[PDB]
């Protein structure tokens, strides 16, 4: 039968050798399926190590420009009494709706910061929104 | 004694769908009594031992 | 004489196209984006070899890339279709017990097989001591969970490449996806994304024995005329 | 291959290796690729390629496995521990 | 013109809400053990909350509640570990019943 | 390229360090 030796290369090319050298007297139903549409990464077995020295892993945080907007807006608002709904997949919360209204005036020209700020807040209060400032 | 009958036919497929747990038996009893278990949920002594 | 050409008209043929069962049109990346496929645990639970695959780190949640997600998921649900459509015995496994219900009932409804109970030693590599000298062990064998409920690998990835038996699994970020033959990145916690997994391999196997049995039959009714 | 009786662990032994099976590449089925020069623990192994009609001049259970393989021309030289398990 | 990944990342309510911590969000009870509720709200993981004490009998299977959670998954790592010890579950804590 | 991918910054939520009750004063 097939080689037991999982930590040696992969069971393709430890199956095509074997296939070769006469030892496997038929192809497994599954060979020519995978020589057809190989994998991405030939399953071979390797140790995993942990870093150190100055190693560091590849993965960065995701931020978006919108994120400063909203530590702000909490910071200033607190969380919205509104509950989120994280089921529709359309969700607006107060936050998101200060976000765009905050977006749109800055797109009009507008550049300061403490000054787009509060405008902002006058705008969704004369929509009707609630602002409660946490302080 | 009574003996169990082939688990596969010529073509090597078992028959059941759980006999790679080598208790095909008892875990299709578990899995039937969980499943009315679950249906009643969806829905909502002296003389025996 | 005759089998040469029912092997080249069957088995050969399905192996010339690159989308023979047409399993693209089976998923999207929103659609796996609505099951919550891209949800990875915290970084600190993070496994070195999946780094590749994270999309980046929100608020110290690892997001997983559902680009290589779809990519990943069309090699492995294309390599199930051609192994189900070649009449190959395929075993899937998963020790969550939270879904072990609904694999067995969706293994047991597409003509396959389940083992989520506590695995054994030696179940492959031992199985002519176990079952028989003359058993038939898995063609393939799909881990929809690949970790074991002390979070560490299921056995069964081992032996199944000792037995070179090539695998099929779902690797959230704190898995170990070196030995897994076709891996797909994603969420293996959420019962959406699970219920999602379980629709596409059945839906999958199932019209791969659909399209085994018409060109055998179109092929049987050509022969004869 | 373990047990009490001689016989029985040579049964066991041979069973078992026939499903531990390596491929060995071989350059014109004579020889190795190119020189091999590794430590196993602390047992040294240095091989050499070699051409046609050098022979076999391996320390001698080097020259036992090469024969099984089929490497017909190659010098090897074994130092530092000499385990024969490693 | 097909949406990208990325473009659904930025603009998920998941994304939007920011830090977890005390945030309200609204879940569904989905299994209940004797008085263990165990609440789905959108997460990775589901919570585990404790049946409250008044109108205990109006949290049932499917009921959607208000929760104000405090981490998606809880984790730590522990003295000698080489990884986080995880739970597979959030951490909420439950205020009442959603209506209309 | 693309506007929506992420942005290289620092933590925008990140809480100030806690203090002692002592801090800052003689
Ligand atoms: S924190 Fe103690 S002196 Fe600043
Ligand atoms: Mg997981």
């Amino acid at each position: 039968a097939g080689s037991r030796l999982e930590t040696v290369g992969s069971i393709f090319s430890r199956t095509r050798d074997l296939v070769r050298a006469g030892v496997l007297k038929e192809k497994p139903l599954w060979f020519d399926v995978y020589d057809a549409f190989p994998p991405l990464r030939e399953p071979v077995f390797q140790r995993p190590r942990v870093r150190y020295g100055k190693a560091k892993a590849p993965i960065q945080d995701i931020w978006y420009h919108e994120d400063r907007i909203r530590a702000k807006f909490y910071s200033v608002y607190g969380s919205g009494q509104r509950a989120f709904d994280l089921f529709n997949p359309n969700f607006k919360s107060t936050c998101q709706r200060f976000v765009e209204k905050y977006t749109e005036l800055q797109k009009l020209g507008e550049t300061d910061e403490e000054k787009l700020f509060v405008e902002t807040g006058k705008a969704l209060l004369a929509e009707g929104v609630i602002l409660r400032r946490v302080g | 004694p009574r003996q169990r009958a082939i688990q596969w036919g010529e073509d090597g497929r078992p028959f059941h769908y759980l006999f790679y747990t080598g208790k095909q038996s008892y875990y299709s009893l578990m899995h039937d009594v969980y499943g009315m278990l679950l249906n009643l949920e969806k829905h909502q002594v002296i003389g025996s031992r | 004489e005759d089998s040469t050409d029912f092997n080249d008209k069957i088995l050969n043929e399905p192996l010339k196209h690159s989308d023979f069962f047409n399993v693209k049109e089976l998923f999207s990346v929103r659609s796996l984006f609505d099951a919550r496929v891209h949800l990875g645990h915290k970084a600190g639970c993070r496994h070195r070899f999946m780094e590749p695959y994270i999309f980046g780190s929100r608020l110290d949640h690892d997001i997983i890339d559902l680009e290589q997600t779809a990519t990943h998921l069309q090699l492995a649900l294309n390599f199930t279709a051609h192994m189900a459509y070649r009449k190959g015995i395929i075993l899937f496994i998963s020790r969550n017990r939270q879904f072990s219900y609904l694999i067995e009932n969706m293994a047991r409804d597409c003509g396959e097989y389940a083992h989520t109970r506590y695995f054994r030693g030696g179940m492959l590599t031992n199985a002519r001591l176990l079952f028989g000298p003359t058993v038939r062990l898995p063609d393939l064998i799909i881990f929809l969970h690949t970790l074991n409920n002390i979070f560490e690998p299921h056995v069964a990835v081992r032996d199944a490449a000792k037995m070179n038996i090539p695998t099929v699994g779902i690797v959230d970020t704190n898995c170990n996806p070196c030995l897994i033959t076709y891996p797909v990145p994603g969420n293996d916690d959420s019962p959406l994304a699970v219920h999602l997994y379980c629709r596409l391999f059945q839906t999958a196997i199932t019209r791969a024995k659909e399209k085994r049995q018409q060109v055998e039959a179109l092929y049987r009714l050509q022969g004869q005329k | 291959g373990k047990a009490t009786d001689r016989m029985d662990a040579f049964r066991k032994a041979k069973n078992r290796a026939v499903h531990h099976l390596h491929y060995i590449e071989r350059y014109e089925d004579h020889t190795i690729f190119h020189d091999i020069s590794l430590r196993f623990k602390r047992t040294h192994i240095k091989m050499k390629k070699q051409p046609k009609g050098y022979g076999l001049r391996c320390h001698r259970a080097i020259i036992t496995i090469c024969r099984l393989i089929g490497i017909k021309d190659m010098y090897a030289k074994v130092s530092g521990s000499i385990n024969m398990l490693s | 013109n097909v949406e990208s990944f990325a473009s659904m990342l930025r603009h998920s309510p998941l994304t939007q809400m920011g830090p977890a911590k005390d945030k309200l969000v609204i879940g569904r009870i989905f299994h209940i053990v004797e008085n263990d509720l165990y609440i789905d709200f959108g997460g990775k993981f589901h919570c585990v909350c404790r049946r409250p004490e008044v109108d205990g009998e109006k949290y049932q299977k499917g009921t959607r509640v208000r929760l104000r959670l405090l981490d998606l998954e809880l984790t730590s790592r522990f003295l000698g570990a080489t990884t986080d010890t995880t739970v597979l579950e959030a951490n909420a804590v439950l205020l009442g019943i959603q209506e209309s | 390229s693309n506007e929506d991918l992420p942005i290289s910054m620092e933590n925008p939520y990140k809480e100030p360090l806690k203090k002692c009750i002592l801090c800052g004063k003689h």
